[PDB]
């Protein structure tokens, strides 16, 4: 059963719903993101110090 | 088998997206009055009630 | 005598269709036919990873 949501992108902060099938009980989902990263791709050139 | 007060539990089969039927009971007629839903399987293996 | 056993499909269903993925190890005959009064049966040799709706 395809089932199509959205989630703010907000870390701690548990996010809940339900899956109403027409004629059956409802299917509750939570989802809760604790800690979402951002990686860059990362190219090294060069060193300096003194 | 019935009791003297309970409630008595059948299943049954349809076709009907709004199923409406008189269900005769030993005497008497009573009435059915509902909303059906589609169900889950698209095909299934067992011919139809 | 002992007779081989073809892998087993993999049926997908869909809104009055079947499709089936069929992976066979030697050549195998899919026969299919339908339970109404024109059966229009299809006897077939797949030999090749086929898929057939």
């Amino acid at each position: 059963y395809e089932h199509a949501t959205t989630m703010p992108s907000q870390a701690g902060i548990s996010y809940n719903t339900i899956v109403n099938r027409a004629g059956y009980a409802p299917l509750p989902i939570s989802i809760t993101p604790t800690k979402i990263k951002l990686i860059p791709t990362v190219n090294l050139e060069y060193v300096t110090c003194h | 088998e019935l009791t003297e007060q309970g409630s008595a539990t059948i299943h049954f089969s349809t076709a009907n997206i709004h199923p409406e039927f008189r269900l005769q009971i030993c005497t008497s007629y009573v009435t059915c009055k509902g909303d059906c839903h589609p169900p889950k399987d698209h095909i299934v293996t067992h011919p139809q009630y | 005598c002992t007779v081989p056993l073809a892998p087993e499909p993999m049926i997908t269903f869909g809104f009055r269709s079947v499709s089936l993925k069929l992976h066979p190890k030697n050549p195998t005959y899919l026969i299919t036919r339908q339970l109404a009064d024109e059966p229009h049966y299809t006897h077939e040799l797949i030999s090749e990873p086929a898929v057939r709706n």
